[PDB]
């Protein structure tokens, strides 16, 4: 019995299925849980929602092209839409959670290619326009995909999204120092990352700070041949886990 | 204790949060008469339900000795290099 191909994920009124997995990372050895009395310092009560914040939301999804350079999402801030973890962090000052993050890619035994997928903690990215300071609007789209560039150069206060440089200054194919699997097209048709709540400090603003980072970095171009299927997405899903909230005021922006 | 005794100590952290429950009771913790001259030694548990927050946090630095015994400036004085007739030769601060 069992294949380890096959795996069955299970959280809130939510299960995601792949039958071509490659084992499941857990973001630094460990697994997420909620704040411990001793690590604690606001001292309200924290509501923790349970099931109906921690749940799989899928995000956007992209289109894999052969020359697509790449693409990250920002969390929490990707999810201050989804559902009532984006109202949980709409009507608090603090929040704290991990997450189980699945990415998506199906193609065919002729079709060939490799992204990396990555979730990087802190990925505070450079100014294209060096001189200059970046904006959150060229930082995240929320939900959408924010894309990675071969060019070098963007629109004012916009990124450095440069591929080969990560958007922040270092060599991308570094990138494997932080937790991370591979969706290479003959191997694997999804990833599964769970990311522990990596910070310095015990909770934190849910907009203000994005914690970390998920970027998908084609390193091997998608590639096919004559008449054999032109469209192949990619979908990300993410589900919160251990989520739980403090600091409770009215709706949250300013 | 024995302010001269430097190295002879007392540990005394900050205090912890008890967690509290939601209460409906005729105990009134916040409400008092500051008339009496007494300030109130509420805690936020008596007014909200709070969670159980370990503080070990000190008061160090706050002590009376930590917060004078940092060597400051109370006075600076001027004088030459001279002769008996020279009044700048030498000077004095009370």
């Amino acid at each position: 019995g069992y294949s380890d191909r096959v795996r069955s994920i299970t959280l809130g009124n939510s299960t995601i299925t792949t039958q071509e997995c490659a084992n499941v990372v857990v973001g630094y050895g460990e697994w997420p849980e909620y704040l411990s009395d001793n690590e604690a310092t606001a001292e309200d009560q924290p509501t923790q929602p349970d099931v109906a914040t921690c749940r799989f939301y899928t995000l956007d999804s992209v289109q894999w092209e052969n020359g697509s350079p790449g693409w990250w999402w920002k969390f929490p801030d990707a999810l201050r839409d989804m559902g009532l973890f984006g109202q949980n962090m709409y009507y608090h000052y603090l929040g704290r959670a991990g997450y189980t993050i699945h990415v998506q890619c199906n193609a065919s035994k002729f079709h060939q290619g490799c992204i990396l997928v990555v979730c990087v903690p802190e990925a505070e990215m450079g100014s294209a326009q060096t001189s200059g300071v970046v904006n959150y609007e060229h930082i995240s789209k929320g939900e959408i995909a924010s894309r990675f560039t071969t060019t070098t150069t963007a629109e004012d206060h916009g990124v450095q999204a440069a591929v080969w440089n990560a958007g922040m200054g270092v060599g991308v194919g570094n990138l494997t120092i932080f937790p991370h699997q591979w969706i290479n097209l003959r191997t694997n048709n999804s990833a599964t990352i769970v990311m522990p709540y990596v910070n310095s400090v015990p909770m934190d603003n849910m907009y203000r700070h994005h914690n970390f980072t998920l970027m998908i970095i084609p390193f091997v171009p998608l590639d096919f041949s004559a008449g054999a299927s032109t469209y192949v997405p990619i979908t990300v899903t993410v589900a919160p886990m251990c989520a739980e909230y403090n600091g409770l005021r009215l709706a949250g922006h300013q | 204790g024995d302010v001269q005794n430097a190295v002879e100590g007392a540990m005394v952290r900050v205090a912890d949060t008890v967690q509290t429950s939601a209460t409906n009771s005729e105990r009134v913790p916040n409400l008092t008469a500051v008339e009496t001259g007494h300030t109130s030694q509420a805690v936020p548990g008596d007014t909200m339900q709070t969670r159980h927050v370990i503080n070990n946090h000190v008061r160090s630095e706050s002590t009376i000795e930590n917060f004078l015994a940092r060597s400051a400036c109370v006075f600076y004085l001027e004088y030459k290099t001279g002769t008996k007739e020279d009044s700048n030769s030498f000077n004095n601060w009370v």
